[PDB]
RNA sequence: AGGACCGAACCGACUAAUGUUGAAAAAUUAGCGGAUGACUUGUGGCUGGGGGUGAAAGGCCAAUCAAACCGGGAGAUAGCU
RNA sequence: ACACAGGUGGUCAGGUAGAGAAUACCAAGGCGCUUGAGAGAACUCGGGUGAAGGAACUAGGCAAAAUGGUGCCGUAACUUC
RNA sequence: AAUUCCUUGUCGGGUAAGUUCCGACCUGCACGAAUGGCGUAAUGAUGGCCAGGCUGUCUCCACCCGAGACUCAGUGAAAU
RNA sequence: CGAUGUCGGCUCAUCACAUCCUGGGGCUGAAGUAGGUCCCAAGGGUAUGGCUGUUCGCCAUUUAAAGUGGUACGCGAGCUGGGUUUAGAACGUCGUGAGACAGUUCGGUCCCUAUCUGCCGUGGGCGCUGGAGAACUGAGGGGGGCUGCUCCUAGUACGAGAGGACCGGAGUGGACGCAUCACUGGUGUUCGGGUUGUCAUGCCAAUGGCACUGCCCGGUAGCUAAAUGCGGAAGAGAUAAGUGCUGAAAGCAUCUAAGCACGAAACUUGCCCCGAGAUGAGUUCUCCCUGACCCUUUAAGGGUCCUGAAGGAACGUUGAAGACGACGACGUUGAUAGGCCGGGUGUGUAAGCGCAGCGAUGCGUUGAGCUAACCGGUACUAAUGAACCGUGAGGCUUAACCU
């Protein structure tokens, strides 16, 4: 159940280490987003060698929330935090080449496929 | 009443192994990969039963990878399969939601060796 | 919260009409003694549907 | 269509085989039987009257059970009407049953809403509170302003405003109906239903596409 | 108490 | 709104309720007939017959579980010894309400409340 | 050793709620500052109105102070309501 | 001005835990505070908890929350050491 | 700048974004040396800003425990 | 001026159209995509933040778009007191001075129990012309009316390439409304267990009281969203701008003057709710009442005796109904409530005994004990026989019928 001014682990090699959701994108006067939902973020830290440095801000799709990713069968997947892979900004696709943590099913949409290729959970 | 009782109990399923919460036990999962129906697996250690007839459901948490990955199941969903239990075990407050704070040495079980 | 004007004794009137009590009228003879009692309640001298009881 | 009276029973679910769990409201409906058919002849419009259940045969009154009388059947434990869809025809008396459910694909479940008792405004409409601090003193929940100034004057009528809420009739549009067990008389609606458990129901055909 | 203060308007 | 609660309030906290009809559960066996108030006694009566039930087979473990409620050694011994066998075969009605009129000082509702049988 | 430290009694009254025809003509509740000292307090005196006193707010001087209260000049004056 | 949640100096100092006159439970002893009985709506006051986020609220981290003990390890810029 | 009107001076730092804050430039409307200038460890129920932790402050309120509100009985006001 | 509280913010809105978005068109220096401009159209919708007390403004990023204004520059008997705007103080400046400055900075009590109008709800009374029980007809009124993205058509029309549709169809979200507890969760001081200090039950053991429910860990019903179902429409009617057909005035021409056809989320319906106090008080079905004499100003007259029906009310048990009334159900030919029996659920191995150990503790008895608000059964108890209210055939006039 990500908002804004909401604090996220990174899930990818993207040499970032923590980012917030600074906005929500997605439709007017929008507040919860999660499970694959694209949402722009800033970078709040990152590590010296990674592609990304701190202040940098782009968007990022959602692969694991606290509140989880609900089913038709009414079973649920939570996960002990949230975290999202850096798409990038101008055409979609993760920045970085390996995405670490078991991705969630409802991934599957085109062009999510590159994100649930790699991570060989799930 | 007894109208929603019969209606319940028919679905049930008659093949439910019992099972100790705290015990660590494997769940199979069937899903669609877009296309082929593969079942996939998924062991775990019970953390929080809760029996409501039909209705009836378990949590079952996975440490994997890093952060751990909790998953309810229902008893009588056509998705699950197989709940065998592959480690008899015992703890003492059928819930286990303290667990979720401990991690690693922290979140051992002794065996119920009865 | 407070009056611009001081009503008549009339508009006072009107609002007493709702005030009036109303008799139960649901006094019942009792089946042994037979001295009137209020309908679902015992008698003075204890007696209820003619059997004897509380005997104070 | 002609609807039909019906009776919640508790909320439950059906699973299928492909897994996906849908939830359903179980609503026991025993056979529908015609009082008298409405007319514009003798009532100036075409309509049926039915009823359902077995009221005690001693608190049932004389002049209702003389109106029942006229059907020459037992009386039922309430009265309910349905309009004609024209073209249709039934005799007094008639057994009308769950059956015509069967193809009726869809259906409104219309139902008196749980009594909330009087409520107040951010119950009713939904109206966030106000300060739950900074200096704010006898007001969270309250409405507030309701106006403006010397203009009007006066509250707009049909405002919103705390008040009585739930206990009254309301209708659900276009819900799913999944199995129709004559043998139980069960009709398994998709999704909630108004209406408290054991609260009589006008289940209809939906007038929507 | 009738207080005091000001209308400095 | 309520809706399906039992018990009530009764303008108390539930610490005090706790003790209020646990002392007037027992003075209720002491006489075997208290007055009191209906709501109340409609309470009391919730109270009382379950201390019966519990008193109608007698064990180690049963007077000590009726120890923990009453508070008062003179009661229990009262139940099993006693008022144990003497219900037998029935099975609840242990009291009945009778309303007596209002109280004079304030209208209050009163009601007499007593056990069935009532032998001294 | 200390106008030293934390912290009750004691003293003080920074924040906030409640109260605002209140239980109270300034309090209560939850926190706060000082607490061996330029401390606090009991008891009894001293400074009396253009004066007193003041680590100074023109504050306080019996619930009133850019001049207390009581009585008197006095039925002061009022081109004002 | 009240049978008023205020104000009023000194003296007497039990058991257990505790550093303690803090605080909790108790002894001696004194009280349940001069309107009650119900019902279990909003709203208001005094509190408890809350999934996801954690100041996005707001003039302002206001208010709540949180930190909290003893023993020991260890502790920077700066300095009138 | 407790002082700067123009003004949200300009530049740099902090933030995704900073009329506030820190540093500097000096074009000081209208700083300035006992009506004291500048600097300063410690101290502060002092002003402004940032951060960790913490949280219903908020997104958005939800439920529960008590005191009123409500009804009955007794007594019985107020401004206007 | 014998007082009209004064900027902004919170909450709550309502109206206007000079229309921000969606809709319908004209023209284009309109290829398409996307624009410019103008007309019609107010049904709905019409950003979160950073800075500043600010509206505004700038910036960051969304969105189909983040409209312009009225409403005492809406709204303090609704809230906030940051601004301004008292009494303290300081800086700059002015004055010899006290002081002053739409110059700046720090700090600074926001009262009122609703009489009327108005509104949100809920009742009593009476009328609707004999009384009563239900089903109603719908005059009228309110509510709802937003829209992206993706796919098919189609990489087709168009175009040099790049790009990329008009019409129509399908699927899925954002925002909003309603309903619901079955799931996922929260609450659950009335359920169980763990544990701290102390007191008490004579003590061992076992329990209870108090300390925020002592601190907690859970957790039934119920309630509730964050949870899951549905809703916006399609169609039709008459139109606005607009596109026309025929056709004279005016041999031609012309959408119009006669006539005729299309045309929008606006209008009238359809959709949902209220509803005959709709005094213009309507219909339909059913039920109940078929006694004897005086008085008076002689009639819609005043009473007595005999009668008291349908039904209602009162009382009691009550309710997923309820502030009080009301409403639904039950009341001995009987499941309304409590209890009870069985079950479920929660808590997770009671008490006692035995065994192992120097001991704290463990094991066996034992998924045991305890179970509130749940479910299925049960008349054990509490809902007494009655009495009460309400009557005794129901005006005049006219017409149509009683074949
Ligand atoms: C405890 C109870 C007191 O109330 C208050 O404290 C509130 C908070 C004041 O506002 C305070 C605070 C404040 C800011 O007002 C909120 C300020 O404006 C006034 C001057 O004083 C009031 C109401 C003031 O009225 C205001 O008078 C203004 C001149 C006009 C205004 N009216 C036109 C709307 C009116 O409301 C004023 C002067 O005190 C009223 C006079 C009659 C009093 O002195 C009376 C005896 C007060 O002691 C009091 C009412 O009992």
């Amino acid at each position: 159940m990500i908002q804004e001014q909401t604090m996220l682990n990174v899930a990818d090699n993207s040499g970032a280490r923590r980012v917030m959701c600074i906005k929500v994108l997605g439709g007017s006067h929008r507040r919860y987003a999660g499970v694959g939902d694209i949402i722009k973020i800033t970078i709040k830290e990152a590590i010296p060698r990674g592609k990304v440095k701190k202040g940098d801000v782009l968007k990022a799709v959602v692969v694991r929330t606290k509140k989880g990713v609900r089913r038709p069968d009414g079973s649920v997947i939570r996960f002990d935090g949230n975290a999202c892979v850096l798409l990038n900004n101008n055409s979609e696709q993760p920045i970085g080449t390996r995405i670490f943590g078991p991705v969630t099913r409802e991934l599957r949409s085109e062009k999510f496929m590159k994100i649930i290729s790699l991570a060989p959970e799930v | 009443s007894n109208i929603i009782k019969q209606l319940e109990q028919e679905q049930m399923k008659q093949d439910v192994p019992s099972f100790r919460p705290g015990d660590t036990v494997e769940v199979k999962v069937w899903v669609v990969e877009g296309s082929k129906k593969r079942l996939q697996a998924f062991e775990g250690v019970v953390i929080a039963i809760r029996n409501r007839g039909l209705h009836s459901a378990f949590t079952v948490r996975k440490i994997s990878n890093g952060e751990g990955v909790e998953r309810v199941f229902q008893t009588h969903s056509p998705v699950v399969d197989s709940i065998s239990v592959k480690r008899r075990g015992a703890v003492r407050k059928a819930k286990l939601y303290y667990l979720r704070e401990r991690t690693g040495k922290a979140a051992r079980i002794k065996e119920r060796l009865n | 919260a407070v009056q611009q004007n001081k009503p008549t004794r009339s508009k006072r009137g009107m609002r007493r009409s709702h005030d009036a009590l109303t008799a139960v009228t649901s006094l019942s003879v009792d089946k042994t003694s037979g001295e009137k009692h209020l309908r679902h309640h015992i008698t003075a001298d204890g007696y209820y549907r003619g059997r004897k009881v509380i005997a104070k | 269509m002609i609807g039909l009276v019906g009776k919640k029973v508790g909320m439950t679910r059906i699973f299928t085989e492909d897994g996906v769990s849908i939830p359903v409201t179980v609503i026991e409906v025993e056979a529908n039987r015609v009082t008298q058919v409405k007319d514009l002849a003798n009532d100036g419009y075409r309509a049926i009257q039915v009823t359902t259940g077995a009221k005690k045969a001693n608190r049932v009154t004389k002049p209702e059970a003389g109106h029942f009388a006229k059907a020459g059947v037992e009386a039922g434990r309430g009265l309910w009407e349905f309009r004609l869809a024209e073209g249709e025809e039934f005799t007094v008396g008639q057994s009308i049953s769950v059956e015509l459910f069967a193809d009726v694909k869809k259906v409104d479940v219309t139902g008196t809403s749980k009594g909330k008792g009087f409520a107040g405004t951010v119950k009713r409409w939904n109206f966030r509170t106000q300060d739950a601090t900074h200096g704010n003193s006898l007001s969270h929940r309250v409405p507030g302003s309701i106006g403006q100034n010397q203009t009007p004057g006066k509250v707009f009528k049909g405002k919103k405003m705390a008040g009585q809420m739930g206990n009254e009739r309301v209708t659900v549009q276009s819900l799913d109906v999944v199995r129709v067990d004559a043998e139980r008389n069960l009709l398994l609606v998709k999704g909630a239903v108004p209406g408290a458990t054991g609260s009589d129901l006008i289940v209809k055909p939906a007038v929507k596409a | 108490a009738v207080f005091q203060m000001r209308n400095v308007d | 709104m309520r809706h399906r609660k039992s018990g009530r309030q009764l303008n108390r906290n539930s610490s005090h309720r706790q003790a209020m009809f646990r002392n007037m559960a027992g003075s209720l066996v002491r006489h075997e007939i208290i007055k009191t108030t209906l709501p109340k006694a409609k309470e009391l009566r919730r109270v009382v017959e379950p201390l019966i039930t519990l008193a109608k087979t007698d064990s180690v473990a049963n007077r000590r579980l009726a120890f923990a409620r009453t508070r008062d050694n003179e009661i229990v011994a009262k139940l099993f010894n006693e008022l144990g066998p003497r219900f037998a075969s029935r099975a609840g009605g242990y009291t009945r309400i009778l309303k007596c009129g209002f109280r004079a000082g304030d209208n209050a509702p009163m009601a007499y409340i007593e056990l069935v049988d009532r032998s001294e």
